């Protein structure tokens, strides 16, 4: 399945946000939030379908889908590792988009913005 | 896969 007309650019940003000292329940040392947003703010559930997070192993349940923005995942944890985006789109015939995003965590400042730009290409019908 | 700490 591939397009037959108008092509499609929508940038994206994606990447974490994650706050330091944050213990006694579990060990963690942070909480983090994984997200993708488009570069300029715009309805993206016009086609986005859901978005996938794939976490570490270490995760109980590391397959996170979220279908309606904010696409973000919010999590505690103690350790940075790569997370895995796919984004899925409404049309049948737009292959999905894979990120791939590593998860940053950390000395005197508490948070920390890791965060990158990207753009999907889709097609649009030629109207 | 590989997570590590500080």
């Amino acid at each position: 399945g591939r397009v037959k007309g108008v092509t499609i650019v929508k940038p994206i940003v994606y990447g974490n946000v994650a706050r330091y000292f944050g213990r006694e329940e579990d060990g963690h040392t942070h909480q983090w939030t994984v997200y993708v947003k488009p570069y300029r703010n715009e309805d993206m559930s016009a086609y986005v379908k859901k978005i996938q997070f794939k976490l570490h192993e270490s995760y109980g349940n590391p397959l996170r889908v979220v279908t309606k923005p904010p696409y973000e995942i919010t999590e505690t944890g103690w350790g940075e590792f790569e997370i895995i985006i796919k984004i899925f789109f409404i049309d049948p015939n737009e292959r999905p988009v894979t990120l791939y995003h590593l998860l940053k965590l950390f000395l005197g400042k508490k948070t920390v913005v890791s965060e990158f730009y990207d753009e999907m290409i889709f097609q649009d019908p030629t109207a | 896969a590989r997570k590590s700490a500080p």
